RNA sequence: GGGAUAAGUGCUGAAAGCAUCUAAGCAUGAAGCCCCCCUCAAGAUGAGAUUUCCCAACUUCGGUUAUAAGAUCCCUCAAAG
RNA sequence: UUGGCACCUCGAUGUCGGCUCAUCGCAUCCUGGGGCUGUAGUCGGUCCCAAGGGUUGGGCUGUUCGCCCAUUAAAGCGGUACGCGAGCUGGGUUCAGAACGUCGUGAGACAGUUCGGUCCCUAUCCGUCGUGGGCGUAGGAAAUUUGAGAGGAGCUGUCCUU
């Protein structure tokens, strides 16, 4: 099992051998390094901690996340690696194969590999029940004073309360989503890009976590 | 004249004990442990303070049930979500989590008050024979 | 329990060792070990083993009968073993031995394979008769039951895997 | 199987037994099979 | 896919010399149960773990202090609102 | 269900149907697993286990029902103030107008009909859905996390091959 971290550059299409159009998402997986290796002996579970995308080294009066802080720099230095913006663990990958400070490359993944891609979905802000929960609108005429309302929120004296998990208006998006059984169309070592068939969760410039499909 | 002694944190001293759950009925072990946790066996027992002693229970896995409790006895919990009722049989609970079975039995036999909650916290249950509280220097207790 | 009271004879070749409730019976074909009921008391003689119920209570009587029968089965099993013959019936129904495992073809698009077990022997004669032989009576029976379960006998034509001496009720098709 | 409160022999062959705390009738004739319930 | 099961189906087996799926014992058996898959989750007050960073003077010797690592105010913003 | 009773509410507990949103039971409509069959096969009948998921659009009528059309794996039955009007509608019913039949000497009346006919309310508390702050978690911090718990999902057709 293999895992790489990347940013979602955007979507495009590629023409297949048969001339079939394949919609694809461009992912850049440059600057991936194994920052730490966790084992059952020490941490109680086996995983590799991988850092993606180098950030600037510590400076005295850094006011932003662009420059690494002292605590982060130390953790990266232990791996003999530059400070990283994003760090994520991969439990799927075997600990023995990877070594601390080892670069993880796009070439690990190959074309035709079935993969599961994880990312935070795009944020929609505060949303009503119709958009958020796919509920039906009320009549738009015939005396209607019900259009985009949530509907009844309960019964009457029995219960005399709203049950937990009642679908109501609230903030929508920003959730972690894993799309399963996507495929790698192409891997570009030169550009450090992996082409993934279909669309992956989240905004452009959003971190995507590509793993080998759990279901096989 | 008012002469009844009242225990206070200054004059209260709590000991540590170890009880083996091997070949012991859950209820009968639990009932006795609850009294030790409450401090009912102390002559200086005062209701509004905790005079009770800490208890360690070992070999929780070896607790015994009678009849068909292993299958028939069911523990229901509700999640507070509609239709959110979950069930575990006593036998299955013993296998999966031996400690929880013992704890819940004893905690059910303690008063549902702020003091009562504290008295339950003094209970430590371990499914294996070994316990991690050697520093506390517990004394082996034999159920009467 | 008349059965319980009856002594279990030991063949001279067979050697039986009792360890508390548990009994280990050693025979030329194999050695069988089981744990008998704790209450039941067993008196061992070279010629034969005698089991006596501790009390006349029903529970002891039932266990006495079971214990006696079980012990007898082990001794006889190690001495001679138990063999059960299963016969496939109907056209296109055949049995073939792949190594230890038995492969059966019984009107199924997929071929059926049954894994062999320790202290059990699978053998096919004429491609229609299968014999399961083992020291353990139970183990022989269990594996035989699995073989029969693959395709049980049908009433209308009698097609299927059956025990050699099994009787099947017959219903007229039309 | 016939599941009924009144489980009794329909013929001579039928044999009344108790399995898993439930009275049942077992017979050569499959029809005669019953289970108390 | 796995484990445990229902109605079932048995294997061995006595009470009850026979019989018997059950009593002891041993199997098998559902879109159902517990998992497997997905998301949240240590206010899990039982508050867990791993890695890394910071680490001094005063003082009535009780402790205090601003500072360290770090984070903010304020400001330019959006992939967030 | 139709009733009986008159125990809460007459200094007000809004009443049918639909819409919106569900939630629960299982006496199971479909799908899953079985026993028996007057079960050849394909199909069925009947009974047992099973509530995970699913369980359509129209014509007529205020309708609920029901009938019909065309589907479907199936078009389940019930409870939740005949769920849900500080969520919606207001066609029926249950004000004032008018008319017909009918009854009444009449004024008028009719679980007879007909046409028309004002649906208020800025959420305090619990509850529910989101989103912050304080303190705690025996030094102060930056990250990466385990999962006690909890939620989600869970459906099926047809065709080919054998
Ligand atoms: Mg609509
Ligand atoms: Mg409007
Ligand atoms: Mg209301
Ligand atoms: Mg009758
Ligand atoms: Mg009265
Ligand atoms: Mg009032
Ligand atoms: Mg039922
Ligand atoms: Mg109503
Ligand atoms: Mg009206
Ligand atoms: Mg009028
Ligand atoms: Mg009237
Ligand atoms: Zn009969």
């Amino acid at each position: 099992t293999k895992g790489i971290l990347g940013r979602k550059i955007g979507m495009t299409q590629v023409f297949g051998e048969n001339g079939e159009l394949i919609p694809v998402t461009v992912v850049e997986a440059k600057e991936n390094v194994v920052l730490q290796k966790k084992t059952v002996e020490v941490d109680g579970y086996n995983a590799i901690q991988v850092g993606f995308e180098d950030k600037k080294a510590y400076k005295k009066d850094a006011k932003s996340n662009k420059y690494a802080n002292k605590p982060a720099e130390g953790h990266a230095k232990k791996a003999d690696a530059a400070p990283k913006r994003f760090i994520r663990e991969f439990r799927n990958v075997d600990v023995d194969a990877y070594e601390v400070g080892q670069e993880v490359s796009v070439d690990t993944f190959v074309a035709g590999d079935v993969i599961d891609v994880t990312g935070v979905s795009k944020g929609k802000g505060f949303q009503g029940a119709i958009k958020r929960h796919g509920q039906s609108r009320g009549p738009m005429s015939h005396g209607s004073h019900f259009h985009r309302a949530p509907g009844s929120v309960g019964m009457a004296s029995d219960a005399s309360r709203v049950f937990k998990g009642q679908k109501m208006p609230g903030r929508m998006g920003g959730n972690t989503v894993t799309v399963q059984n996507l495929e790698v169309v192409q891997v570009d070592t030169e550009n450090k890009v992996i082409l993934v068939k279909g669309n992956v969760p989240g905004p452009k410039k959003g971190l995507v976590e590509i793993r080998t499909s759990i279901k096989k | 004249m008012r002469q009844t002694f009242m225990a206070n944190e200054s004059n209260i001293e709590r000991k540590w004990y170890v009880i083996d759950a091997e070949g012991q009925t859950l209820g009968r072990l639990s009932s006795e442990v609850a009294s030790i946790l409450r401090g009912k066996n102390k002559v200086t027992y005062t209701p509004h303070v905790d005079t009770g002693d800490y208890v360690i229970v070992i070999n929780a896995s070896k607790i015994e049930f009678t009849g068909n409790k292993e299958t028939d006895k069911v523990y229901y919990r509700h999640s507070n979500h509609p239709g959110g009722i979950k069930s575990i049989t006593a036998g299955e609970l013993r296998r999966t989590n031996p400690e929880r079975l013992i704890e819940n039995s004893i905690k059910g036999m303690l008063p549902s008050t702020r003091l009562g909650e504290k008295q339950g916290k003094k209970l430590f249950v371990y499914g294996g024979a070994e316990h991690p509280h050697a520093a506390q220097q517990p004394e082996n207790y034999e159920l009467r | 329990s008349r059965v319980g009271k009856k002594i279990i004879d030991i063949p001279s070749d067979v050697t039986v060792t009792f360890d508390g409730n548990h009994v280990t019976v050693k025979g030329p074909k194999g050695e069988l070990s089981r744990t008998l009921n704790e209450r039941m008391t067993f008196k061992q003689e070279e010629n034969t083993i005698e089991v006596v119920r501790p009390s006349d209570s029903k529970e002891d009587r039932t266990n006495h009968g079971t214990t006696r029968a079980l012990l007898n089965n082990m001794v006889q099993g190690v001495s001679q073993g138990y063999v059960k013959v299963l016969e496939l019936v109907g056209v296109g129904y055949r049995a073939q031995m792949q190594g230890k495992d038995l492969i059966l073809n019984v009107g199924y698009s997929h071929p059926v394979e049954i894994k062999a077990e320790e202290n059990i022997t699978f053998s096919v004669e004429k491609n229609t008769v299968v014999k399961v032989e083992g020291i353990s009576k139970e183990q022989v029976g269990a594996l035989a039951s699995n073989i029969r379960s693959v395709r049980p006998p049908e009433p209308y034509k009698g097609k299927g895997i059956r025990y050699q001496g099994e009787y099947v009720r017959r219903k007229e098709g039309k | 199987m016939k599941v009924r409160p009144s489980v009794k022999p329909i013929c001579e062959k039928c044999k009344v037994i108790k399995r898993k705390g439930k009275v049942m009738v077992i017979c050569e004739n499959p029809k005669h099979k019953q289970r108390q319930g």
